[PDB]
């Protein structure tokens, strides 16, 4: 399965950004992951293709929302009330292994298919 | 899939898991029905965070002719995700589970068409 992200940019604190990723191929799980300079990849949102359940770390709850338009084979990450701590390269990733629980939905280690990433920078 | 490996995340410290591993393994055996034709094996134990531990297991099943083999990972995962079984697992401290088998597109399509 292939992934290609778009929608990154330079954002003011409190602002919004909407990321998109066009997906080709079937998957069990898809999510968004971010990696700040010199840091590890961390999951910020995931969704199950089987039951549509979604998963987020507390740090982005109420601010980030993952959704899909299956007609367009596109997944989205709507990011509101952005903060400088949200600055990172954001990646879409997918996987075909069954799982349940937030840990395995949000762990970057458990996704095999990766997009190229799109830069998100939040500064005044 | 034939290797039958299921990863489980526990909301328990590694020292607690290892300290009571006999009991943990038997409780998993009980969740499976407790018959002598099934044996739970621990493949590995790894700390993931202060109070999070991953335990990788597989289950050996014996046939009436004395032959043994591992329960396939997809089959074992399917059992553990059933609502009644998941609840029992959560009572043991399990907060997540994963199989290693990368499903085919047709398998994935089937799961989406029949999520239950």
């Amino acid at each position: 399965v292939q992934l290609q992200e778009s929608g990154g940019g330079l954002v003011q604190p409190g602002g919004s950004l909407r990321l998109s990723c066009v997906v080709s191929g079937d998957y069990y799980a898809i999510g968004w992951f971010r990696q700040a300079p010199g840091k590890e990849r961390e999951g910020v949102a995931a969704i199950s293709s089987r039951d549509g359940s979604t998963y987020y770390p507390d740090a982005v709850k109420g601010r980030f929302t993952i959704s899909r338009d299956n007609a367009k084979n596109t997944v989205y990450l709507q990011m509101n009330s952005l903060k400088p701590e949200d600055t990172a390269v954001y990646y879409c990733a997918a996987d075909r292994r069954q799982r349940w629980g937030p840990y395995y939905y949000l762990s970057a280690l458990e996704y095999v298919y990766w997009g190229q990433g799109t830069q998100v920078t939040v500064s005044s | 899939d034939e290797d039958g490996l299921i990863s489980l995340i526990f909301n328990k410290k590694e020292s607690d898991i290892r300290g009571q591993q006999q009991q943990l393994v038997e409780s998993l055996h009980k969740v499976l029905g407790g018959h002598q034709t099934l044996t739970v094996n621990v493949e590995g134990v790894k700390t993931k965070a202060d109070n999070q531990t991953e335990v990788i297991i597989y289950v050996v099943e014996r046939s009436p002719n004395g032959t043994s083999r591992r329960v396939g990972a997809s089959a074992l995962f399917s059992y553990f995700e059933q609502a009644h079984i998941k609840a029992n697992m959560q009572s043991l401290g399990v907060t997540g589970a994963m199989a290693q088998t990368e499903l085919s597109p047709v398998q994935i399509k089937q799961l989406i068409q029949n999520p239950l």
